[PDB]
């Protein structure tokens, strides 16, 4: 997206991971009785040149998770549960209502978050949080020039490496902070299918199929990532899938892990 | 005064 930090720094960043947009979880900062919160944004790429737009906004405050998803007009998720608007959560200390075609979250301690279920996100903080927050939005200290900084406080080499330091926790094998020219894409609706069994599932570490013996010798993620994108790009084509799986078997054999009869257990005979 | 971080696109 195009971003505008609390302190007014305009920058572009096209990472497709889930990022810490604003948080009080800032190493080496005192909190002074401020209520803690975290706003995260999951991005989604499209096109080539690769750009990204926000697809999920998540607000974690007062022991509650409110996420707001693209195209789910009139609805939020309270702790993963789809919910109509308006709604009051966290003991009536947080409220979300629909206004002027956007979801407007407001909290008693002053956090304001809005998302229009498309790709505009706004985060507004009371003056008390000056210098007390961090993430992609910076530290809100009226200085726009020190906002591109690691969690540990030191300047970052590049925008994409800075954004990577601010990824939120959670496995996201297909995401990246920057696309170095030649980068596949895949619609998020086709993702669960291609990641599960019958497709690239065997190359994911828990799914318990014919390749689990090799997972600990040839870490599968890079093959998994390549499977889902090669398959998703090929419209789910079986022969792309089988080739990608056979290349993991080749790497496994070179590591001394034999995998006989695999084709029969994944239908690649 | 309150301050605002926003984003849109791309
Ligand atoms: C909110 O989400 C976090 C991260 O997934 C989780 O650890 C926490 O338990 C959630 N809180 C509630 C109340 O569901
Ligand atoms: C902060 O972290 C980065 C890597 O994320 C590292 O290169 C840098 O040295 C760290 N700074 C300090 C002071 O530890
Ligand atoms: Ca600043």
């Amino acid at each position: 997206p195009h971003y505008h930090s609390f302190d007014g720094r305009k920058f572009d960043f096209q990472g497709t991971c889930n990022y810490v947009l604003a948080t009080t979880g800032c190493p080496g900062v005192s909190t002074q009785g401020l209520t803690p919160f975290t706003v995260t944004t999951k991005n989604q790429n499209r096109g080539n040149p690769a750009v990204s737009y926000v697809r999920v906004v998540t607000v974690a405050a007062l022991g509650t998770n409110i996420s707001i998803h693209k195209d789910e007009i009139g609805k939020v998720r309270v702790n993963g549960v789809l919910t109509a608007l308006p709604v009051s959560v966290a003991d009536g200390r947080i409220s979300v209502a629909q206004g002027a075609s956007k979801a407007l979250l407001v909290a008693d301690f002053g956090l304001q978050v809005s998302y229009d279920w498309n790709w505009r996100v706004d985060v507004t903080l009371p003056s008390s949080y000056h210098g007390a927050v961090c993430g992609l939005c910076g530290n809100m200290d009226r200085n726009p020039n020190n906002d591109q900084v690691f969690p540990n406080g030191t300047l970052a080499p590049s925008i994409p490496i800075w954004g990577g330091s601010w990824r939120a926790p959670g496995w996201d094998p297909l995401c990246w902070d920057e696309c170095r020219g030649s980068c596949p894409t895949c619609p998020e609706d086709r993702l669960e299918q291609y990641e599960g069994p019958g497709f690239c599932g065997p190359l994911a570490s828990g799914t318990g199929g014919p390749f689990t013996t090799c997972h600990a010798h040839v870490p599968p993620e890079s093959f998994f990532k390549g499977c889902v994108l090669d398959v998703c790009m090929g419209g789910g084509d079986h022969d792309i899938l089988c080739k990608t799986l056979a290349s993991y078997v080749a790497a496994c054999q070179a590591a001394g892990v034999v995998i006989e009869d695999w084709r029969a257990q994944v239908g690649c005979e | 005064a309150p301050a605002t971080c926003w984003l849109w696109g791309d």
